Parts: C-alpha cells; sequence; structure tokens
C-alpha cells in the first residue's frame, strides 16, 4: 500500500544574487520507496543532481533530499519535479524565495 | 556497528 | 549529552528480478555514518563519516560479511511473509527494520530498539523489557511464537545491552568532527507585504542542530497559534536544519507581534 510525497523546495543558505548556494528538494512522507525526482530551471532539466538517503522514520516513511549548486537570479525559474507512484501525474514544486 | 539476524520472519 | 546509534534497514521487491534491494543505513547521533546497498557495482559497506574514514580494512569487511548475510535473511523473509498474508507471488513487498540503542548524559544504556514494518505497517517488534515481543496483526504471530521458541529475543538483547554501547562510545571518542556539538540557531524575521490587513511576518531560524526546535509567535504572551504557518523541519545538506512559521498580521501592529525561539544549544529562548 501507497503513501503520497510532501515536497519541500529551499535553499541551503538565504538566497543572495550572483551569490553561489546549492537548491534543496525535500521529499517526505512516501511509500512504496521507489520515486523519482528532477532539479528543473527554465523548464530545462539541470544535469547534476546529488541524492542522499533511502531512509525513514519512526513512521516507517521514507524520505529523500536532492540537492544541486545554483546561482539564484531573478531572471529564472527553478523548480523540483517528483514521481511517485502515488499520484497519476508528476508533481513539480516552484523555487520560491520568501519560504 | 551492524546487528546479525538469526531466525527467519 | 544523550545519544543513539541507528541502522535503517530496507528490502524492497519489484517483480522481475529474483534478488531484491537491500540497503542498510547507519547514524550516530542524528547523522550519518555508514552505507550499503545491494545495487551497487561492488556492494561494500562505506564510510559516511570523516570520523569514519578512521577504521581499517578488517572493520570494512566485518561489516561488508554481515550484510551479505543480512542480505539473505530479508530475501527469505520476504517470502515467508508473502505466505502469511495471501499475497501471491507478483508485486511489490517491503519489509524494513529499525534496530539501535541510546543512552543518557551519563553515558548508560536507557533503551534498545528493534522493530520491524511491513508494507509500511508495523509487524513485530521488541518490547522495553528486550526479552518479550509485542505482534502487530494476527499473522504476525506466526513470527512471534517462532520467535519465542527460537530464543531470538536474547541475542537481541546481547547486541543491545553489549555490542551497541560498547561500540558507540568508541564513536563518541572519535565522534568529536560534528558529534558533541550544538550548532545554534540563527533567527531573523522577514516581511513581504502587499494588501491591507496584509504584511505576512516571518520568523525564521537557521543552521541549528539538533533538530528539535519550536518557534513561536506570540501576541504579549498570549500564544498566536491562529493561522500560523509552521514549516516542517527542513535539511540544509549540511548537517544543520530550517524553520520558519508565518503569522498574519495587520500591517503597523509589528511591535509587539513576537515569535520566541527554543533550542537545546541556546542560552535563553530568542525573543524576536
Amino acid at each position: 500500500i501507497q503513501k503520497t510525497p510532501q515536497i519541500q523546495v529551499y535553499s541551503r543558505h538565504p538566497p543572495e544574487n550572483g551569490k553561489p548556494n546549492i537548491l534543496n528538494c525535500y521529499v517526505t512522507q512516501f511509500h512504496p520507496p521507489h520515486i523519482e525526482i528532477q532539479m528543473l530551471k527554465n523548464g530545462k532539466k539541470i544535469p547534476k543532481v546529488e541524492m542522499s538517503d533511502m531512509s525513514f522514520s519512526k513512521d516507517w516513511s521514507f524520505y529523500i533530499l536532492a540537492h544541486t549548486e545554483f546561482t539564484p537570479t531573478e531572471t529564472d525559474t527553478y523548480a523540483c519535479r517528483v514521481k511517485h507512484d502515488s499520484m497519476a501525474e508528476p508533481k513539480t514544486v516552484y523555487w520560491d524565495r520568501d519560504m | 556497528a551492524s546487528n546479525e539476524n538469526m531466525e527467519t520472519m | 549529552g544523550p545519544h543513539s546509534m541507528r541502522y535503517f534497514e530496507t528490502a524492497v521487491s519489484r517483480p522481475g528480478l529474483e534478488e531484491p534491494r537491500y540497503i542498510s543505513v547507519g547514524y550516530v547521533d542524528n547523522k550519518e555514518f555508514v552505507r550499503f546497498d545491494s545495487d551497487a557495482e561492488n556492494p561494500r559497506y562505506e564510510p559516511r563519516a570523516p570520523w569514519m574514514e578512521q577504521e581499517g580494512p578488517e572493520y570494512w569487511e566485518r561489516e561488508t560479511q554481515k550484510a551479505k548475510g543480512q542480505e539473505q535473511w530479508f530475501r527469505v523473509s520476504l517470502r515467508n511473509l508473502l505466505g502469511y498474508y495471501n499475497q501471491s507471488a507478483g508485486g511489490s513487498h517491503t519489509l524494513q527494520q529499525m534496530s539501535g540503542c541510546d543512552l543518557g548524559s551519563d553515558w548508560r544504556l536507557l533503551r534498545g530498539y528493534l522493530q520491524f514494518a511491513y508494507e509500511g505497517r508495523d509487524y513485530i517488534a521488541l518490547n522495553e523489557d528486550l526479552k518479550t515481543w509485542t505482534a502487530a496483526d494476527m499473522a504476525a504471530q506466526i513470527t512471534r511464537r517462532k520467535w519465542e521458541q527460537s530464543g531470538a529475543a536474547e541475542h537481541y538483547k546481547a547486541y543491545l545491552e553489549g555490542e551497541c554501547v560498547e561500540w558507540l562510545h568508541r564513536y563518541l571518542k572519535n565522534g568529536n568532527a560534528t558529534l558533541l556539538r550544538t550548532d545554534s540557531p540563527k533567527a531573523h524575521v522577514t516581511h513581504h507585504p502587499r494588501s491591507k490587513g496584509e504584511v505576512t511576518l516571518r520568523c525564521w531560524a537557521l543552521g541549528f542542530y539538533p533538530a528539535d526546535i519550536t518557534l513561536t509567535w506570540q501576541l504579549n504572551g498570549e500564544e498566536l497559534t491562529q493561522d500560523m504557518e509552521l514549516v516542517e523541519t527542513r535539511p540544509a545538506g549540511d548537517g544543520t536544519f530550517q524553520k520558519w512559521a508565518s503569522v498574519v498580521v495587520p500591517l503597523g501592529k509589528e511591535q509587539n507581534y513576537t515569535c520566541r525561539v527554543y533550542h537545546e544549544g541556546l542560552p535563553e529562548p530568542l525573543t524576536l
């Protein structure tokens, strides 16, 4: 049986134009374990992405942290396309510097 | 250090 | 400071490959430190901390020796459980276990853990007493009777009261390389308004460790719990965590709106 994923997009360091940073995509609460994660910018796939664990927690639900180096800007859109079996269609959360 | 399981399920 | 050591195991079947995916994953206090994955090209346990790199070969294979054992144990058990539930061969199954120990400030044991969960649900698990099991559902009783019989719990208890403790202690003692450190929160408020009656205040907190934190908005001292946007404590990717909490406000009232902050690694609650 299947649990639906809770996605969060954010930055390691409080964004700042021109300053180096790393984009986080924290997926949570899912089941089964197979999941697919895509980092995107301007609708195109960020090429090098680095995934964490395949760990879980006390309620037995899995979690995963994906990340990529990125230089924040006012000119582009950054997103995280998740794809678990618990959803007919992929989900895509958008990076929003305010939260 | 890992644990090691005995009897199966 | 209180501590823990954790092993997060997970077998997984998907069809068309009679050989599941096994993955163990170690953790000292809240920080990973070892990892195995059956689906590797060279399936071998690996360091994941810096302080772990300090072990040398006999250790590195005493563990991979074990991982290959458990790998076989999971393959076997996953099939057994198949029978207890009348699942026919043909779909995706999942078996997970979690085992570890906890020790107080005084370096002594507090609690052991050994617990399994089939399909994401609790299957069977070991009591605080380390002598007796709690079976969750009927099928879980087969295993229970089966295991009371074969004295499986002593072994467990032994690993938990002995080799878990004795081994953590030494993880602790090489452990300062992050373990015994307490990264304090770095808290500040945002803003972002527009609309009459709107201002949307935002108390952040950043860079802390451990993840246990409680941000609280307050009107004088009456906790502003109303429409408090609370975000799930998330990781930074570095060994720290983040969090924020919003509250909606009538624009210009910002004076007596104040989020306190709480954390083990702080002098006293950070008032903002």
